[PDB]
């Protein structure tokens, strides 16, 4: 994954898992999030509307 | 503590009272949120840690990405005291970038050098919630950015903790352990 493309695309397909696993270091468990970031950014003006 | 309101409770932009709300709406909208953060820099000095915090907790707190303003311990050990963070997150960086951030390694060094690094901004704690998380993922990152991939699957907490302690009293073999596993070669 030498190419900037290349280490996006990786970056891409692990940051999800990688959080998950992050946040289990930390004593919680969370369901892995499988959105998209343009689905993430709309599911967040959502949750900031219901507080 | 500055953080909280005038309770138990911390302020924050959701307006929300209880404790435990509040960390759970956190663990939700920080995990989105880092649904949405992109690769970044090869070149990565604090300014880029900092970005990551702000990124995840933007919509939590006020002072997302700004550094911590209180002493923090875990248990009886205490994280580096809020005023020399700055100082010691800049000449660590430092290091980092006469080290080209770890690129053209082989792996037995680069685990090296990454549990040295990792067990040096563990122990500066740079922000007041989620600095364990931030600082993941700027190594997440940077390994990616040195031709390698970090997996935290299947570290135990309890062994994740023990090992940084025991690395910031000067006996890194436990953490070089973790990191020997966490790490392996970018796309494998
Ligand atoms: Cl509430
Ligand atoms: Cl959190
Ligand atoms: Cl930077």
């Amino acid at each position: 994954k030498l190419t900037d493309k290349q280490k996006s695309r990786l970056w891409e397909l692990q940051r999800n898992r990688n959080f998950q696993a992050s946040r289990r270091l930390e004593g919680v468990e969370m369901p892995l999030v499988t959105l998209t970031a343009a689905e993430a950014l709309a599911r967040l003006e959502e949750l900031r509307s219901h507080y | 503590d500055p953080y909280l309101y005038p309770l138990d409770i911390m302020r924050n932009r959701l307006n929300i009272h209880q404790q435990q709300r509040l960390e759970q709406a956190a663990y939700e909208m920080t995990a989105l949120r880092a649904a949405t953060i992109e690769l970044g820099p090869l070149v990565r000095r604090l300014p880029h840690l900092r970005t990551i915090h702000r990124q995840l907790y933007q919509d939590i707190f006020d002072w997302a990405g700004q550094l911590r303003e209180v002493d923090i311990y875990q248990g009886d050990t205490p994280f580096c005291h809020f005023a020399y963070i700055e100082k010691e997150g800049n000449a660590l960086m430092q290091d980092l970038e006469e080290e080209g951030y770890l690129v053209g390694l082989e792996k037995a060094k680069f685990v090296e050098r990454l549990a040295h690094y990792y067990c040096e901004i563990n122990v500066l704690h740079p922000f007041r919630v989620g600095s364990g998380l931030a600082q993941r993922i700027f190594f997440e990152q940077l390994a990616i950015h040195a031709g390698y991939q970090l997996s935290w699957q299947g570290i135990e907490k309890e062994a994740w903790n023990q090992a940084n302690q025991s690395g910031a009293m000067g006996d890194l073999t436990a953490l070089q352990m973790i990191f020997s596993k966490v790490v392996s070669e970018a796309g494998e």
